[PDB]
């Protein structure tokens, strides 16, 4: 996943 | 990464409006209308999936259902980023189905989240969902929600209004 | 008399609403506090609801009512007014029935199952058995506490009542 | 029902  | 974001935005764009008919009510998974009781998401369906990291940290991510097993009552889902080891086996309560239609503000405002409602929303330029309050529901079929994300980097704890598509705003299944 | 009977009934239903007690990991269920019913939910005989009914003279009211039956043939409920003076059992479409919560949310363990400040809700107005549009003013701090709400009220220059207290049993979504 | 007066 791409996180903040 | 650029291509991933393109696909994700297109997925938001192409979510069909529920048209319905005059006299009718919106179905489960139109906009904010919750899934039916005892619903099982289908292979290929998009979901928010709550992934527990090895160190215990919990994050809701954008994923796609791979399968559901009656044997264990668990899903397999794949992280949308398709990177490395993408697959996760998860309990049903760790999976929230994304809406399958946009609620049309012009015909079905009852199927939209309302101002001040707590939601999980996909943060712009990420594949992760976080706690937010609704700042404004859309007023045109094509329009996003405006939301205020919880954000400790602001003294008052909230972001400025940020836009998130209907596909990517769901009921808040996350404690603070 | 009738007035006492009604106000007692309200207290009985508000006080007896069970508190949701989960354990670590559990989420508050549909119909706990502000958590909405599942899509396609059908309320059961005996369940309390807000029911949108017309009089013979035409004004629509959301009244406090109890489910009598639901017909899958016609997709209609029958509901009875909680007040004995309401002598008409009403046949209603699903969109005219809002289930009341079946659990209270504990603010100390499940605050996500409470309505947020300034959310629009339907709330039972004091000394009545009917629901009206209101904004949440403050959520309950403890399980025993009411919400406080500001009712829309055109008799006030700013269009809102002073804060008035309403139990969790009697605050539902306004959609 | 008892309505608001």
């Amino acid at each position: 996943a791409r996180t903040k | 990464r650029g291509v991933l974001m393109t696909l994700l935005q297109q997925s938001a764009m192409t979510l069909p409006l529920w048209i319905g008919k005059p006299g009718d009510k919106p179905p489960p998974l139109c906009g904010a209308i919750p899934a039916s009781g005892d619903y099982v998401a289908r292979p290929g369906d998009k979901v928010a999936a709550r992934v527990k990291a090895v160190d215990g940290d919990e994050q809701w991510i954008l994923a796609e259902v791979v399968s559901y097993s009656h044997a264990t009552n668990k899903y397999e889902v794949d992280d949308i980023d398709e990177e490395g080891k993408e697959r996760h086996t998860l309990s049903r309560r760790r999976v929230i189905p994304l809406p399958q239609w946009k609620a049309n503000p012009e015909t079905d405002p009852e199927a939209l989240f309302q101002k001040e409602q707590l939601v999980l929303a996909l943060y712009p330029q990420t594949t992760c969902f976080y706690r937010a309050l609704i700042h404004a529901p859309p007023q045109r079929p094509q329009d996003d929600y405006s939301v205020l994300f919880e954000d400790t980097s602001y003294a008052d704890g909230y972001s400025p209004p940020l836009n998130v598509a209907q596909r990517y705003v769901v009921a808040c299944k996350e404690p603070k």
